[PDB]
């Protein structure tokens, strides 16, 4: 996440992390008890993740789990065309028993719009070239669907949206794949790709549309 | 110049 700040402990409490042998590559987000959404790109044949978490390298903090998940299915139409449909569900080895710090959270019954004011939280690389050991959050505004579209010729989609792209460099980053776009309080995107290097001056992230797949999810949870 | 943002990113000639 570039230029944001530590979150608050425990208010993203969906943030899943992906990691391997303890280093995270992606994160996801918690959609149900035994589901975790994230970007197909980080598909795997196996997961550790971790829920419930602020601090990666710090002791387990009360309410912490590390869980395994050794299923997972991408959407049928992933980069078909190049770097769209970009999701996949996770499907956990055991159910979480959702607490304090735990949550599911819902998915956007409304498609993005222009102005909608967002916040994308994750442990990816920060404005200063490091990793954080703590979650990190910032606030980043929905763009048109004709601006993602003009920015990122050839490649835009409709199963794309983006956000950001101010004067601020306020950004997604590398590591940050697979986490919450959270707009008006419901899950609207997962962070999929964008420009190198992240947090160029009018040039926004670009995130997985999952308005345009609840009916694929849901269908998935439930079979 | 396309980058899928996973660590380590996966990035495109564009
Ligand atoms: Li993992």
């Amino acid at each position: 996440i570039i230029n944001g700040e530590d979150c608050s402990p425990h208010s993203q409490p969906w943030q899943a992390a992906l990691v391997m042998e303890n280093e995270l590559f992606c994160s996801g987000v918690l959609v149900h008890p035994q589901w975790v959404l994230s970007a197909a790109h980080c598909f795997q044949n196996s997961y550790t993740i971790g829920l419930g978490l602020h601090s990666l390298e710090a002791d387990q903090e009360p309410g912490s789990q590390m869980v395994e998940a050794s299923l997972s299915v991408r959407h049928p139409e992933y980069n078909r065309p190049l770097l769209a449909n970009d999701l996949m569900l996770i499907k956990l080895d055991e159910s979480v028993s959702e607490s304090d710090t735990i949550r599911s959270i819902s998915i956007a019954s409304q498609c993005p719009t222009a102005g909608n004011s967002c916040l994308v939280s994750g442990w990816g690389l920060l404005a200063n070239g490091r990793m954080p050991t703590v979650l990190q959050c910032v606030n980043v505004s929905v763009v048109s669907e004709e601006v993602c579209s003009k920015l990122y010729d050839p490649l835009y989609h409709p199963s794309m949206f983006c956000a950001g792209g101010g004067q601020d460099q306020k950004d997604s980053c590398n590591g940050d794949s697979g986490g919450p776009l959270i707009c008006n309080g419901y899950l609207q995107g997962l962070v999929s790709f964008g420009k190198a290097p992240c947090g160029q001056v009018g040039v926004p992230g670009v995130y997985t549309n999952l308005c345009k797949f609840t009916e694929w999810i849901e269908k998935t949870v439930q079979a | 110049g396309f980058c899928q943002r996973s660590i380590p990113p996966i990035c495109f000639p564009d």
